[PDB]
Order: C-alpha cells, then structure tokens, then sequence
C-alpha cells in the first residue's frame, strides 16, 4: 500500500462485442412494435435502421 | 488485474511486456475496456503474492 | 527557473527500465510512440528535469 499511483494494482476487465451475422442473442431493453408492411415506414431490425 | 503502467498495454496495436507474452488484443477489436483501482482490496502489508 | 540537462551519449538506451524507476503512468510523446522507441535509434539525447 505504499507504492506509488504508478505501481498500484488494477482490475481490468474487458467487454468484447460479436458484430457477426448470427441471430442475435443479448439485445437492450427496448420494447418491439407490430410489423406493418406496404407502407412506408422507419423500421429498426436488430440495430439496424433505416 | 495488471498494474498501473500496463493500463496503456491493454489496447489494439501496443506493444510491451503484458501485450506481447500475456493478454494481446486484435487489431480490428470492437469493445470496451474497463479499469479502476483496487489499492484497498488487492494490496496487503505483507505483501500480495 | 535552474533546470538541468544531462547530456547521454555512447551507450546503448533501453527505455523499458523507466518504468520501474518511477511510478508514472504513461509517457507523452511527441513525433514518436513510446512502444517504438527500441527499433530505431538517435545521435543525441537530452534530459531535462524540473
């Protein structure tokens, strides 16, 4: 406990985020709304908007 | 847990000692990285071997 | 306002043992990188201490 700032022990700890094209499985906790077709919209599938 | 001047080492593309023989990181990582303290938890009188 | 400067020359420079001469946290660099400093090699350092 009497070393420096420097030389003082830390704990790490990593996240690592999986941008792949599997179905995904750990998503917030935003709620869902009916799909509605032929019509022009904003949809949000996954994250991606448009 | 590392120490405090290895924090640096814990990114993509440096070099060093923990980056090199210990914990290496992709060039093309997509994350986070989180660091805080623990002088009072992980430190002994004795010693923390 | 008296700084010194300490002239270091014809030797071999191996600036991984800073780190453990005193407990800071990272270098500050300028032109360089820190972790690039053993590929490659000066004519003349300098330090200056305040």
């Amino acid at each position: 406990p009497t070393y420096g700032v420097g030389h003082q022990p830390y704990r790490v700890v990593v996240l690592s985020f999986e941008l792949l094209h599997a179905p995904a499985t750990v998503c917030g906790p935003k709620k869902s709304t009916n799909l509605v077709k032929n019509k022009c919209v904003n949809f949000n599938f996954n994250g991606l908007t448009g | 847990v590392i120490r405090g001047n290895e924090v640096s080492q814990i990114a993509p593309g440096q070099t060093g000692n923990i980056a090199d023989y210990n914990y290496k990181l992709p060039d093309d990582f997509t994350g986070c990285v989180i660091a805080w303290n623990s002088n009072k938890l992980d430190s002994k009188p004795s010693g923390n071997y | 306002y008296a700084w010194n400067r300490k002239r270091i020359s014809n030797c071999v420079a191996d600036y991984s043992v800073i780190y453990n001469f005193a407990p800071f946290f990272a270098f500050k660099c300028y032109g360089v990188s820190p972790t690039k400093l053993n590929d490659l090699c000066f004519t003349n350092v300098y330090a200056d201490s305040f």
